[PDB]
């Protein structure tokens, strides 16, 4: 899942939680009138991308910088035509850039304070926990290496819901005071009652802090959604932005395939999360790179290697393919009579090394054998990887 | 405590099983393989479609039905993600001694509402979601795992993945070594049992010989493991302990096909889980390709 700072902030804000007033324009009129209908004293002007580094970016305009700040609406409506319909190159973009179809027009806000807040199923403590620091703006992580005593943890039960005292003792935690703590608290309320709404696996708020006219604001927020959740979030879901996605990814995506994008020349498709990672570890431990990582679950049905293939060609560093399959009822034979036939239909000419362990495994050397294809059927996962590497430059 | 349900985790001849999700696609497909293999399968549950026969075995509405006209012992579960979790708490409210979760899937919030349920009672021992089972070479198996690549001997084995467990399964049945229990945990980060739930049924195990543990990527459950091990297999009569740990080169902050397999944060990393593991006795092995050679070497070397 993939949102961009209007959708979440969105999402947010029906839930009531206080983020910048704004609006998101799909021209340099409607941004316009965006800046008009505000009301602000002062504006910012957002490029609408999923990486970072907008503010120090480049547009294909000319236009330097995805982050601006005005006063005035019409200057607004200016940099938005000078950003709509062109890409923005950033520090963590390909170099081409990424198209920017939306801005968001919002209200511009002065922090006096910054603080980090974290919404997360603790995996350890079996249920949702808040993880607040009086540190904010700042990687969360080297906080905890400097200074662990700056990170302050509530474990939350689930059942009984968030406590006021648990709230209000972060909200002291992370340094608010007064009617800024309460205000603190009750926002940590709504933070977590929207962290369960939306099946979210992780709320980070950073920075999480406070104007000058004293009010408590979500400046900027990164939500992590659970897949497992996708039948009962279909709204949210349908709002993922995959143009900054790896192309490949995203037609694995449609067929079911969990694929990953490496930086090697072997690619490979193995069914099973864990036997993937061993083969891309064992891989490396015999001096090979993998291109890739492909899991095709337990049960490995025809079809889904066919899509693997598939998907592999579109990868130009492929020079060489492990299939390593264990598992799954469905014989060997079936899966060798299915590669056979993806590798004459996708005009496909890269080094097979495969592996297969089931039922009709000879009658599957056989049908390897006599296909008169570039195959070769190792013994075992180690043997398979050696043979692999060996194929490849 | 929720800890004395361990020992149901030791299926036998004796474990009879129902099966929720009885007349689905995939309930039914395993459990004409659980009559195939000899396991003691005697029906199942689906609400709406009690009063049947199913594979020649009865149907019922509810699992407490089903547990009090057959004397069942253990449940799996082949329910669909989104009512799965109801599955397993209805299963919980039975008192089933052992429930087997095969369904993935599950969001990861109504697991952790289960467990929530699941650790304030101790009569009901849960294995999954996400997990391919448990099997008794010979005796019984109760989930998706091939039972003739199994040979009943003196490795128990443990593991985070299904197809791994089937390379450490193989290559002890090749090294003729054999296997006393094998149990999938799966690949949730809100599971019934980790690796200290069955490591401590391996210890007490006189059948088990030697242990084979598979982990990989993501969570603090190797780690835990570990310190596990330090306490309770430190002598005079300590078993040999093989390891293999996934996701050497895996890259962070992406969902390694598993749920739970995922390094965030910089924690979760497979080398520290390698490093807690070696320091606890564990020999670990570089290859999953050697797992069984490995383990034979401890064995021997056990004069
Ligand atoms: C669980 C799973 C196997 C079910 O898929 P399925 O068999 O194709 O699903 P179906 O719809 O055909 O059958 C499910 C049945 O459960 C029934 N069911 C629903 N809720 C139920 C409940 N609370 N209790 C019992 N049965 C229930 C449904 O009615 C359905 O039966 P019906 O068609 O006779 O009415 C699937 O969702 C899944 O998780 N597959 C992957 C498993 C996996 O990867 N495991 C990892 C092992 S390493």
């Amino acid at each position: 899942m993939n949102l961009q700072e209007y959708q979440s902030k969105k999402l947010m804000s029906d839930n009531g939680v206080k983020v910048q007033r704004f609006f998101v324009a799909d021209t340099a009129n409607e941004a316009l009138e965006a800046a008009k209908r505000l009301n602000a004293k002062e504006i910012v002007l957002k490029a609408q991308i999923l990486a970072g580094g907008r503010g120090k970016g480049v547009f294909s305009s000319g236009l330097k910088g995805g982050v601006h700040l005005t006063k005035d609406p019409e200057v607004v409506g200016q940099l938005a035509k000078q950003m709509i319909g062109y890409n923005l190159a950033t520090k963590q973009t390909p170099k081409e850039g990424v198209k920017v179809n939306k801005v968001m027009v919002a209200e511009a806000l002065d922090i006096s304070r910054e603080t980090y807040l974290a919404i997360l199923m603790d995996r350890s403590c079996n249920g949702p926990v808040l993880v607040g620091s009086p540190q904010g703006g700042v990687d969360i992580e080297e906080v905890a290496a400097s200074n662990p005593e700056l990170i302050f943890k509530e474990q939350i039960d689930i059942i009984e819901g968030i406590k006021d005292s648990q709230a209000q003792r972060m909200a002291e935690n992370l340094g608010f005071l007064g009617p800024l703590q309460n205000q603190a608290a009750d926002q940590i309320k709504k933070l977590y009652n929207l962290f369960l709404k939306i099946d979210a696996t992780q709320v980070e708020v950073n920075p999480f802090g406070e104007t000058p006219e004293g009010q408590v604001v979500c400046f900027d927020a990164k939500i992590n959604f659970d897949d497992n959740a996708e039948f009962r979030q279909k709204d949210i879901f349908a709002m993922d932005d995959k143009s900054e996605n790896e192309p490949i990814e995203n037609e694995a995506a449609k067929y079911d395939l969990k694929y990953i994008g490496l930086d090697g020349n072997i690619a490979c498709f193995v069914n099973g999360a864990g036997l993937a990672m061993a083969t891309c570890d064992i891989i490396f431990l015999n001096g090979g790179k993998p291109a890739n990582f492909l899991d095709l679950g337990g049960g490995v049905k025809e079809s889904q290697v066919y899509q693997a293939f598939k998907l592999l060609t579109a990868d130009p560093k492929v020079e060489a393919i492990l299939v390593n399959i264990f598992g799954g009822i469905v014989n060997c034979a079936i899966i060798a009579n299915g590669i056979t036939k993806a590798c004459r239909e996708l005009e496909l000419k890269v080094p097979l090394v495969v592996r297969l362990e089931g039922t009709n495994v000879h009658e599957a050397q056989n049908i390897l054998t006599n296909s008169g294809l570039p195959i070769t059927s190792a013994v075992d996962l180690e043997d398979a990887a050696k043979k692999a590497v060996a194929s490849v430059t | 405590s929720y800890t004395a349900s361990r020992k149901h985790l030791y299926v036998d001849k004796n474990t009879k099983v129902i099966c929720q999700g009885f007349t689905g696609k995939q309930g039914t497909f395993h459990s004409q393989q659980a009559l195939e293999y000899g396991t003691n399968l005697v029906g199942g549950t689906t609400p709406g479609k009690g009063g049947k026969t199913h594979l020649g075995l009865p149907v019922f509405n509810t699992v407490k039905e089903a547990k009090e006209q057959t004397g069942a012992t253990a449940s799996v579960i082949y329910v669909p993600p989104p009512f799965a979790a109801a599955a397993i708490n209805e299963a919980i409210d039975a008192e089933v001694p052992l429930v087997v979760c095969i369904t993935e899937g599950i969001p990861q919030q109504d697991m952790v509402r289960v467990k929530h349920r699941l650790l304030r009672q101790g009569k009901t021992r849960l294995i999954g979601p996400n997990c391919p089972g448990v099997i008794n070479p010979g005796e019984c198996k109760i989930g998706i795992m091939p039972g003739h690549i199994h040979k009943k001997g003196r490795i128990g084995i443990v593991s985070r993945s299904g197809t791994l467990t089937y390379e450490a399964v193989h290559q002890t049945t090749q090294v003729g070594l054999g296997q006393s229990l094998c149990v999938g945990i799966g690949g949730d980060p809100f599971n019934g049992t980790d690796f200290t739930d069955c490591l401590e049924i391996f210890l007490n195990d006189p059948a088990t010989e030697g242990i084979i543990l598979i982990g990989e990527i993501g969570g603090n459950a190797e780690e835990n493991a570990a310190e596990f091990l330090k306490q309770h297999n430190s002598g005079p009569k300590s078993k040999p302990v093989v390891s293999f740990i996934a996701g050497l080169t895996a890259p962070p902050g992406r969902r390694m096909g598993h749920a739970g397999a995922i390094i965030a944060g910089g924690k979760g990393g497979a080398k520290e889980k390698i490093t807690a593991l070696q320091s606890a006795g564990v020999v670990v092995s570089m290859s999953p390709a050697q797992l069984g050679t490995t383990i034979y070497k401890e064995f021997e070397k056990r004069k």
